[PDB]
């Protein structure tokens, strides 16, 4: 995209991203633009201080994507970048970008500026300690969209994309938004939401109508990465793969016949990037039968209750609900439908053991904490709500009894 | 920090709706689970908020074991589908008399679900066999105003229309009464 | 192997440097301590990685990360006490790598603030005479028949503050004289040569000579700063001028290690001395002249009366009109370096900086010297072709 032209793209893309709340990406735009000139000035040999364009691969791997004007321009661009991060609630990466700034001030020896350069790095980490893990910061809700239609869409005639919508834009917003944006450019009626979630491709669409698959997705990681991605920021910084659990239940949809499919898709360039959209490329699916998901989804509501107790706040409203979901089931199956189908003596003879054994330890830990939960709900009930909690432990104590009959085993 | 009840006749899509909202996945495609009583956080007006949802049964045999959780709630709402007005007849009489009996002065917006079907011909064809179907927003606004409520909202299960606004005005009832 | 107990030598050796009030040698101990810990946890997988700090870190069992940081934490507080502020940064530089990985944050902050406190504390004391690192002295005892380290050891000592020559010597004697033979040691006041058997054995004898950490030309560019003249110095040159043998000579000995160090003195490995041609003696003094004034103009908050005197000397019975004897002919010209004489002229850029500084009390002492200046200018600049 030549040196002279690929630069002008980033600038007006920054002020444009700046203009309409695409902060993080406009921020990313400047530190990604500033690497581009780092190599061009390396390519004329004008001189990690002054090491081509990989010194900005520290903050993001897609900084490489810019390689295929003077010094104070290189520092005016990071200076403009760092502030864009300061508004984009991403206080962290500002440390990894003031390095080459310092690496030149230490070369020209200024001290006062290096002083208040090292101050604003402290003025960031401090604001982090009251932001990080307070769930105050939020970007979130990346979506998985795909266009399908030949003789309709030009450049994006089919590719599968991944939008980063902002704040708490739910699907009611983005779906109505894409529908509306494209319904009135090819006539009403003929603009099908095509809510599918399944890896559609058969194109049994009667090509007189145009489709637009949409399906929420979540930054997906493994077991070893989950120790690394502890807080709320670290999971949004540089994400390869997002996963969405898609039900493929036998026949239609909705204990023993209900199954779901995790389909992960990567994103080529890593979020956050310059342009808001970026494509998927592959949807590898790990299918989970009605016992593997039972193990994993009944395990899901276990760690969650345990996560409202280590919290310091613990809000009287947010607890009583999730335990009603745990102890006092109404207008839903119930946590015991898992026991009778995959744990009764007559059942659980063809399902392998150790599977059912892990289902035991999850079941107990889900109990011993469930009881820890009702005690906390006794600490902030106050007044009338006490007559209620008297019923909660009742439903819970009975839940222990039935668990003991299906399992042929004593439950304390 | 907000508590919020979901009343209504059984199979007024109460669970069918809330399942589809708190997990963004489009209705009928909701990845199903037990537990019940859902919740999630939503961006409204300017601020973000955590919105809590208590599920209630319209299955008759769970009366007396229902009202005990109404304690602590900060906004109420009653769910009837515009599909079967047998729910609409039964909500003036079963659920407003139930709200006067527990927390009788906390706003309870009554909402219409399953609007999508009010233009479906194959259901108006089963509706014409018994000769009943429409539940009009003129009557809807009026039943809710005479039920002393704050708002009636024609919402839809699928097609997403009508939705979002409901949970928004649920908390917008709390902020600006 | 071993001295993994002599890691406690250093901690002991440090505490005496602290008691001695010689702290710039001391902080260096705690670094090599944490430099030695850093190889042992590297060999067991739990090393010269401080090469930015000091290159002579090559000369470097229950151990933890916490014990390593506590080795660093108690070194920065020596640096900040030693007034060598510039290095707090390159030191605190990988203590953050393990605090960012551990993500302590509240420590990442007030650490990144302590390093902000450093660069703001050096900008206030740089270009003040407030920094007294120390003084350098080449010594040499030749107790071949006495108690000489090996033979006639010769190696430079670092005394703190501004004392020396007299202070270091008379302290060195009464300290060697009680373990040696009283009134059997020698002053040895002359610096040049010194070769044994050329003085009868009294069975002791020690030498003392001031020295300045001499830099080349290529170095004087990066060594523009105040602390850079006293960091990573492998060599000190002392000027021994015969002036007549009745031209100037100069010995530029290099030491083995790099100041600073755990000990106040270190061994030399090469004495290198050269006599400077007479016309070569001029460019050495008249150029040292040129920079002394540029340093007084620039500085800001200039010592005032110090600025006034320096001009007063620049003309003439002994003035820097030495170029009257360096123009009318004389030696290997090589452009005569008269352009180095031509740059010293533009130090007339001083008189203007004075012309702004005084009050109208000396409003005439200025035109007075501006006349002795112009009279010494083009008029005595006749022996150097045209005028400037």
């Amino acid at each position: 995209s030549t040196p002279e032209l690929r630069r002008t793209w980033l600038e007006s893309m920054a002020k444009i991203h700046a203009r309409n709340g695409d902060l993080s990406e406009a921020a990313m735009c400047y530190i990604h633009i500033a690497a581009l000139i780092a190599e061009y000035l390396k390519r004329k040999g004008y001189w990690m201080f002054s090491m081509g364009w990989p010194a900005f691969l520290s903050i993001t791997p897609n900084i490489k994507e810019e390689g295929a004007y003077n010094e104070n321009i290189l520092v005016e661009q990071l200076y403009m970048c760092v502030e864009f991060l300061w508004k984009s609630e991403r206080y962290e990466l500002i440390a990894d970008v003031n390095k080459p700034i310092i690496a030149v001030f230490e070369k020209q020896r200024d001290f006062k500026k290096l002083s208040d350069l090292y101050y604003d790095i402290h003025r960031s980490y401090l604001k982090v300690a009251e932001v990080v893990n307070s769930e105050k910061r939020l970007f979130g809700r990346y979506y998985r969209v795909a266009f399908y239609g030949q003789g309709f869409f030009e450049e994006e005639e089919g590719k599968e994309y991944i939008y980063k919508e902002p704040k708490l834009t739910g699907l009611s917003e983005i779906s109505q938004r894409l529908l509306k944006l494209y319904a009135d450019k090819f006539g009403a009626d003929n603009v099908k939401i095509i809510q599918d979630s399944n890896k559609v491709n058969p194109k049994d669409l009667d090509p007189k109508y145009a489709y637009i698959q949409v399906t929420y997705v979540t930054p997906f990681f493994e077991e070893k990465e989950i120790e690394d991605r502890k807080t709320d920021f670290e999971m949004h910084h540089n994400i390869n793969r997002f996963v969405f659990e898609t039900p493929f239940t036998l026949s239609g949809k909705k204990v023993a016949e209900q199954c779901k499919r995790r389909t992960i898709l990567t994103t080529s360039h890593l979020f956050p990037y310059v342009k808001k959209r970026i494509q998927v490329i592959s949807q590898s699916s790990t299918e989970l039968n009605p016992i593997e998901v039972a193990i994993d989804e009944m395990s899901k509501k276990v760690s969650e209750l345990n996560q409202l107790c280590t919290m310091e706040e613990v809000d009287m409203i947010r607890l009583q609900l999730k335990l009603q979901g745990s102890v006092s089931v109404k207008v839903n199956a119930g946590p015991m439908a898992y026991a009778r189908a995959f744990l009764e003596e007559t059942n659980a003879k063809k399902y392998p053991d150790n599977q059912v054994k892990l289902l035991k330890e999850i079941f107990r830990q889900f109990a011993d904490a469930c009881g820890q939960a009702l005690d906390v709900n006794e600490r902030l009930i106050k007044e009338d709500q006490l007559e209620y909690q008297e019923e909660l432990r009742s439903h819970y104590k009975d839940m222990l009894s039935e668990l003991s009959t299906v399992m042929n085993e004593q439950i304390t | 920090a907000i508590k919020c009840v979901v009343v209504g006749d059984g199979a007024v899509g109460k669970t069918c709706l809330l399942i589809s909202y708190t997990t963004n996945a489009f209705p009928g495609e909701y990845i199903p689970t037990v537990f019940d009583n859902y919740s999630a956080n939503v961006m409204v007006d300017g601020k973000p908020v955590n919105l809590g949802l208590w599920d209630t049964a319209g299955q008759e045999d769970y009366d007396r074991l229902r009202p005990l959780s109404y304690p602590q709630t900060d906004v109420f709402l009653i769910c009837f589908s515009l599909v079967s007005p047998a729910s609409f007849e039964n909500v003036r009489a079963k659920w407003y008399p139930e709200v006067r009996h527990h927390c009788p002065h906390t706003p309870i917006l009554l909402v219409g679900t399953k609007l999508d079907l009010r233009d479906d011909k194959d259901t108006i064809e089963r509706l014409r066999d018994k000769k009943l179907a429409p539940i009009t927003y003129p009557q809807g606004l009026a039943m809710a105003r005479e039920i002393g409520s704050v708002k009636y909202l024609e919402c839809s299960a699928l097609t997403q229309r009508g939705l979002k606004t409901v949970f928004d005005e649920a908390i917008r009832a709390v902020l600006c009464p």
